[PDB]
């Protein structure tokens, strides 16, 4: 889900950026660095909004590093996964052990073990692709699943779906 | 079979904190720690000694009656009523077709509950809902 | 209290009672590394954006 | 890998890195071992 | 200060700490915490997008939107949007509501239900044809409205349906 | 080369909370159980798994990683075990501390000797600071040897307002030795017998939080129940590290070799109140174990034998380590 | 059978394995001898004592005795609470065969090396199905 | 934000002191070390010590001292507005 | 006495045996501090009656903890990795699970097919343990009074004919003392 937050972050400046110019070397480090990372606490910041209107305080220096240390305020668009939820997304890749549904930035992996069991592994097909009698997943296809886990690491995010469920799986 | 799961075996000496649910698609007993376990995934067969019909977890539900044959022809009932519903106006206060009617709509109810014709009769009511 | 005498003695003390240290003298600091708030550390520097761009 | 974690506490998100001598690293386990809790923690609880 | 020592479901509407109902904003006033639907999210995103793109120029079927919205993300987009790609391509593939109207539509009508955020959302962006379908897709609408309303909703919800 | 790029924030320590560890937190902060004394396998070429020098602990060496974090020495702040004591043994350095708290609250309900009601009390309780308070507070329980069930109500001393109490009398409690005794007076000589330290720890866990927050302790981070110690943290290599003269001949820090003994009593008692083990029997093996402990952690205590290695001289604890003037500080 | 668990130190920049690695103890660095590059820095050079773990094995354990200011009743138990250890007596029996092969030995006016193969030979032979029905004496004598 | 005084209810010595001196000529000369763009014109210096000297002869520092008193409050003190007597 | 130890150690651990240790003084000899062993029915009941809660509860989380996801399991380092965990975990190649520490390819783990053995397990330990419950019932229903050294004395019936334990209760007058749960309701 997408989600519309107030979050804040601890930039750091090189003094070589002390410039008339250096609060727009500041809003830029935000975009390099912020924009398309990923965060166990709010998920991956996708996008930042009211870019002309970032609150910049005042900047501290450290005792021996010699840079600056700001404390920027900004409104961004997050992508976070919580268990529970059903998401639709588009097969990437295929494996014995699964297959990985790509869901904006972030790729779910779903088991043998939380698939229906007529689904069945077919690596004689070019693609590998799981075949059953009412549908077939392959790469690129539409499947609709099931979050069921998710594990938040400081700058990581990695979560596993099951399509078992009734009106899960191929669309 | 008197006040413990039949699969789980948990009395309610063990575990007071345990409580009983059904199913309607099979009206089998189970208590509600066996229903997280088994069908907290998804759905799966039903956990009974020859019963094989598939059955959803969100539609489990507490039974209200203490008998287990009354139980079936109430939720069959429920079921019925909301299509087969007329009223004493709706024939202009003729008693004597809405009495047939009554019977008709009854006799349906009847014969689903013990399935005397299953097939000609759930046809019937399949008919009659899109009407 | 522990750095002068009864080291041990004064910890232990502060265990049971849960004292709470504010590393607000320079013997905190120093074991600690971090810079005490004496002499050149009594305050903090900051950066003058008003300032900065009107040297250019 | 870029992972944390702290055993107990179960959290993965809430970790900061502090620079002190080893000295003092050693100090605060051995306390450990005596049964002594150092707390070493970043935002102050109480005003001056 | 005494610090030391609810798992986070969907189901439960247990979101965790940071995504509580109640939200404080930069400026301080308490704000409900705002949860975009996927075509609501796209088009905030691609606002934002254009926004940027015409500051610093200052100082349709799907085959073609995709592009668009491919070159101008690297124009006004920095390195490393790998992330960003991802996004814009999936969600102008999973979109269903394309203009700002059939979204303003959309956001006037679930907001009667007056339901949790997370929940109106999942709505708005899971393609859902009957109630029941509805309640386990989203088990926390269990006991929330009647499947009458809901029925209607759904109903309603995909006759403004482009394409 | 120095310390490897990390993405943790890098802030300053501004606070410093001290306490204790509660048994279940040590077991919760070790990432491997001890139970074997040995520091080496029977082919002295690996650490054996579950010793004392497991290599989930940590390592020392420069040319092998630790099996959990998987870093080099330079990297690797060490990681603790823990040892399952078979009964709760005093910490020596609280002794004075229990003994105390022992005397101010009944033994047999865990409630103060002395309520709200007399307004002595109401003065002792009026102190903030918690060291003087808790002097104030045993002054005036100490003396007091019964549980007062009845009390004379505040109104007036016609009538007696119920308080919680027991009615038991209270013993006078001496240190002997790293033991506990109590005596009991009678209504000839007095009754003496010895307090097991497994009561002490059940009488310490009965008192409520409002009653020893009177006495100083803070109920989230020290607790009078968590003094006695049930589960023993294992200090990582790096705090015990192995020298070398020659690098031909392995020689042990003195904390490993009290560490090794500790288990050696650890296991022998666990064997000997298993089965048979008549009652004096295991008390001594009791006494072995508290003994190793309390000179494990301070190895000068008035009174008591000195523990010394095969060379005669005296084995060096944590507390010397931490005190003198060539100490940590 | 086990996990790896070895650091080897090979310069990225040269590629060179094996490389060539000069240990500067004096500069207290580990430096590439093709390309100078340090590998690895804060290099390390009465607390403990040492043990021979081919006479002794691994058999960790301290004596109890007086200090500055003890009494004589504590002392007296716990040497008589540490002797009834089971563990420790199976331990206990080789030791007091070192105790006595030393007396023998020392009687002798042998040099400390000829004590040492002894004391090491007794362990290693001791605690075999082959050497049960002959006397101590046979096997500490043949042992010297 | 109600321990930042008003700049019109400073209290503080409106002197630099020979700590805030120290810190300032260091801390600027550090950043100088380190490619910072020097706001002086130069005559020919390579020490960046004497560089950083030479800026506050002339008040071009960009900095501000934080001053800190004993109960959390501070006030906020531009290098350039701070009298250089010592 | 060396096979009686284990015996009397392991049932009075249990709590189903209880001991009383008192001062007993004959007038012919050199007296002797005596044990006596007897049976405390309320504490006996309440250690039986959660130990098969216990055993119960065991194979109740079991069973669940079976009925979860495999897992996987690493050959070398013989380390337990979740579903959950194993998936931050595989090569960049998306074929196959690579440990961390040994970097080698992960095995599925076992109990796989055990989900009806656990509940066959369980199944059997009800059925078995059938009478203890049924007699915990009428057990509930009735109250029982707390026994003592000296109450249980009242039943006693003498094993020998001359024992040289003298089977009476003695307590010191004036006795102020008040040992760990040597005293009944
Ligand atoms: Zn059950
Ligand atoms: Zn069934
Ligand atoms: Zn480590
Ligand atoms: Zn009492
Ligand atoms: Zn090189
Ligand atoms: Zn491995």
């Amino acid at each position: 889900m997408f989600f519309i937050k107030d979050l804040s972050l601890n930039i750091t400046l090189h003094p070589s950026f002390f410039g008339p110019r250096m609060k727009q070397y500041l809003k830029t480090k935000l975009l390099e660095e912020v924009e398309g990372s990923c965060t166990g606490k709010f998920g991956y910041i996708l996008c930042v909004l009211d870019y002309d209107n970032i609150d910049i305080q005042r900047g501290r220096i450290l005792p021996t590093d010699g840079s600056a240390e700001f404390n920027v305020k900004y409104r961004a668009v997050v992508f976070k996964p919580f268990k529970g939820e059903v998401v639709d997304g588009t097969v990437v890749s295929c494996s014995q052990h699964g297959f990985e549904v790509q869901v904006g930035p972030m790729k779910v992996f779903v088991t043998k073990h939380l698939m229906p069991q007529d689904l069945t592994f077919n690596a004689g097909s070019n693609p590998p692709s799981y075949q059953s009698s009412e549908d077939v997943i392959t790469i690129k296809s539409r499947i609709r699943v099931k979050i069921e886990g998710c594990i938040s690491q400081v700058s990581s995010i990695h979560a596993i779906g099951s399509i078992k469920e009734d009106y899960l799986g191929a669309i | 079979n008197k006040d413990m799961c039949p699969i789980c075996k948990t009395d309610r000496y063990l575990s007071p904190d345990v409580k009983f649910l059904v199913n309607p698609e099979c009206y089998h007993r189970i208590c509600e720690s066996c229903v997280d376990r088994i069908f907290s995934l998804g759905p799966a067969q039903c956990p009974y000694k020859g019963c094989d019909k598939i059955l959803r977890k969100n539609k489990f539900k507490t039974q209200i009656f203490d008998d287990v044959e009354v139980e079936k022809e109430v939720d069959i009932r429920k079921r019925v009523f909301n299509v087969f519903n007329k009223t004493i106006d709706d024939f202009n206060g003729d008693l004597v077709e809405y009495n047939k009617y009554l019977e008709e709509v009854e006799d349906i109810i009847y014969k689903l509950d013990h399935g005397i014709d299953v097939a000609k009769t759930e046809e019937k009511l399949r008919t009659y809902e899109e009407l | 209290r522990c750095s002068f005498e009864e080291t041990v003695e004064i910890l232990f003390e502060a265990g049971a009672s849960a004292e709470l240290d504010d590393c607000r003298g320079v013997s905190e600091n120093v074991i600690l590394g971090q810079m005490a708030p004496i002499g050149t550390g009594a305050f903090d520097v900051m950066i003058d954006e008003e300032s900065l761009v009107k040297y250019m | 890998h870029n992972q944390f974690e702290c055993k107990g506490c179960d959290n993965k998100i809430d970790i900061y890195q502090i620079h002190i001598p080893y000295a003092a690293k050693l100090l605060f386990q051995e306390l450990m071992a005596m049964n002594i809790t150092p707390r070493l923690y970043t935002d102050r609880s109480r005003d001056f | 200060r005494r610090r030391l020592k609810e798992e986070e479901n969907a189901a439960t509407l247990q979101l965790g700490q940071e995504f509580q109902l109640k939200q404080i904003n930069h400026q301080g006033e308490e704000e409900e915490l705002i949860a975009l639907n996927l075509s609501e999210a796209r088009l905030v995103i691609k606002e934002a997008l254009v926004e940027r793109r015409r500051a610093f120029k200052r100082s349709e079927t799907r085959e073609k939107e995709l592009e668009s919205i491919d070159v101008l993300l690297e124009q006004t987009t920095g390195g490393n949007n790998k992330d960003l790609k991802n996004t814009m391509q999936y969600l102008t593939n999973f979109s269903r509501f394309r203009d700002q109207e059939t979204v303003g539509a959309v956001i006037q009508l679930l907001k009667s239900t007056g339901l949790h955020p997370f929940e109106v959302a999942q709505l708005g962006s899971l393609a859902c044809d009957t109630a029941d379908e509805a309640k386990t897709l989203i088990p926390s609408l269990n006991n929330k409205i009647s499947d009458d309303e809901l029925e209607r909703i759904l109903k309603e919800l995909s006759n403004l349906e482009t394409l | 080369v120095g310390q490897q790029y990390s993405s943790a924030p890098l802030r300053t320590v501004k606070e410093v909370q001290f306490g204790l560890f509660s048994p279940e937190e040590v077991r919760a902060i070790s990432v491997a159980k001890i139970r074997f004394p040995e520091t080496m396998d029977e082919t002295q070429t690996r650490a054996k798994i579950g010793g004392l020098n497991d290599p989930r602990l940590g390592s020392i060496d420069r040319n092998l990683k630790c099996q959990t974090c998987q870093e080099g020495m330079n990297e690797c702040p060490g990681h603790f075990g823990h040892i399952d004591l078979a009964k709760p043994v005093f910490h020596v350095g609280f002794i004075a501390k229990i003994k105390k708290v022992c005397e101010c609250v009944c033994m047999h309900c865990g409630k103060l000797l002395l309520d709200e009601h007399n307004e002595l009390m109401r003065q002792a309780l009026a102190i903030k600071d918690s060291k003087k308070r808790f002097a104030a507070i045993w002054t005036l329980c100490k003396t007091k040897m019964v549980c007062e069930t009845d009390v004379p109500s505040e109104d007036d001393p016609t009538q007696l307002v119920s308080r919680g109490g027991c009615g038991n009398t209270q013993p006078t409690i001496r240190k002997d030795g790293l033991k506990l005794v109590g005596s009991w007076k009678k209504d000839d000589e007095p009754e003496l017998r010895v307090l097991s330290t497994e009561e002490i720890l059940n009488i310490f866990k009965h008192i409520s939080v409002k009653d020893f927050t009177s006495l100083g302790f803070n109920e989230v981070f020290s607790r009078p129940e968590w003094m006695i110690l049930t589960c023993l943290p294992v200090p990582p290599p790096p705090v015990r590290p192995s020298i070398s003269f020659n690098e031909s001949q392995r020689g042990e820090d003195d904390l490993t070799f009290k560490l090794a003994d500790i288990l050696k009593a650890n296991i022998s008692l666990e064997t000997l109140e298993h089965n048979g083990a008549p009652h004096h029997a295991i008390e001594e093996a009791e006494s072995l174990l508290q003994f190793h402990v309390a000179t494990y952690m301070d190895n000068d205590i008035a009174g008591q034998p000195q523990a010394l290695q095969k060379s005669g001289r005296p084995v060096k604890s944590i507390r010397a380590r931490l005190k003198g003037k060539e100490g940590r500080i | 059978r086990g996990p790896n668990l070895n650091i080897v130190l090979t310069c990225p920049e040269c590629k060179v394995y094996p490389p060539k690695i000069v240990e500067r103890f004096s500069e207290g660095d580990v430096v590439c001898a093709l390309c100078g590059l340090v590998l690895s820095d804060k290099l390390v050079d009465r607390v403990g004592e040492a043990s021979n773990p081919l006479l002794d094995g691994n058999n960790l354990s301290t004596r109890i005795g007086k200090g500055e200011t003890t009494d004589m009743r504590f002392t007296k138990e716990l040497n008589k609470a540490q002797g009834k250890n089971v563990m420790d007596k199976k331990d206990n029996e080789v030791q007091a065969a070192f105790a006595k092969i030393t007396m023998l030995c020392d009687a002798a006016e042998l040099p400390k090396i000829v004590k040492d193969c002894a004391k090491e030979a007794y362990k290693l032979c001791h605690d075999e199905k082959t050497l049960k029905g002959k006397s101590m004496e046979s096997i500490m004598a043949a042992s010297i | 934000k109600e321990k930042a005084i008003p700049k019109d209810q400073r209290a503080t010595t409106p002197y630099m002191t020979k700590y805030e001196r120290a810190r300032i000529l260091g801390t600027r000369a550090l950043q100088i070390s380190m490619n910072a763009p020097v706001f002086v014109d130069l005559e020919g210096e390579t020490d960046p010590l004497r560089i950083a000297m030479k800026e506050l002869a002339e008040k071009k520092i960009p900095l501000v001292i934080r001053r800190y008193l004993p109960d959390g409050s501070f006030e906020d003190w531009s290098v350039e507005e701070l009298i250089v007597d010592l | 006495k060396t096979e009686l130890g284990p015996l009397i150690a392991r049932l009075r651990s249990d709590r189903l045996i209880s001991i009383h240790k008192q001062r007993e003084y004959p007038p012919n000899s050199k007296s002797v501090e005596r044990v006596y062993y007897y049976v405390k029915y309320p504490h006996a009941i309440d250690a039986i009656k959660w130990k098969v809660h216990q055993v119960v509860q065991r194979l109740k989380d079991d069973l669940d903890k079976n009925s979860e996801p495999n897992g996987y399991m690493c050959p070398i380092c013989l380390t337990k990795y979740t579903q959950l965990e194993a998936v931050q975990l595989l090569n960049f190649d998306r074929t196959e699970f690579l440990c961390s520490l040994c970097d080698e390819p992960l095995v599925e783990d076992d109990s796989g097919k055990k989900n009806k053995e656990k509940q066959d397990k369980l199944n059997r330990l009800m059925d078995q343990i059938q009478p203890i419950i049924d007699s915990l019932k009428k057990i509930d229903d009735s109250r029982i009074e707390e026994n003592t050294f000296e109450i249980a004395l009242a039943r006693l019936i003498p094993p020998q004919n001359q024992s040289h334990a003298a089977y009476t209760y003695n307590p010191k007058k004036g006795s102020t003392m008040f040992r760990p749960g040597d005293s009944a309701p």
